[PDB]
């Protein structure tokens, strides 16, 4: 997820 | 840094998950849902990517019961909805 959501 | 204030339903989450402040930056803000998110398990266990936030407090606030942090523009769409842009 904060992979995925490091991308934001 | 694109500088900005909750609404009383967003601030409610982020300080739910540690925030202190009433301003931020929109990267804080998105940490904190990051957090929220992570601290509520509602991503996918295969897909993580995936988001379910149906009958959840995000629900409500993102006005959807599932999403994809694939969808970067609805995701600002819906998190700006909760925010105020200051004037400085």
């Amino acid at each position: 997820f904060m992979a995925f959501w490091e991308a934001l | 840094e694109t500088l900005v204030r909750p609404k009383p339903l967003l601030l409610k989450l982020l300080k739910s998950v540690g925030a202190q402040k009433d301003t931020y930056t929109m990267k804080e803000v998105l940490f904190y849902l990051g957090q929220y998110i992570m601290t509520k398990r509602l991503y996918d266990e295969k897909q993580q990517h995936i988001v379910y936030c149906s009958n959840d407090l995000l629900g409500d606030l993102f006005g959807v019961p599932s999403f994809s942090v694939k969808e970067h523009r609805k995701i600002y769409t819906m998190i700006y909805r909760n925010l105020v842009v200051v004037n400085q």
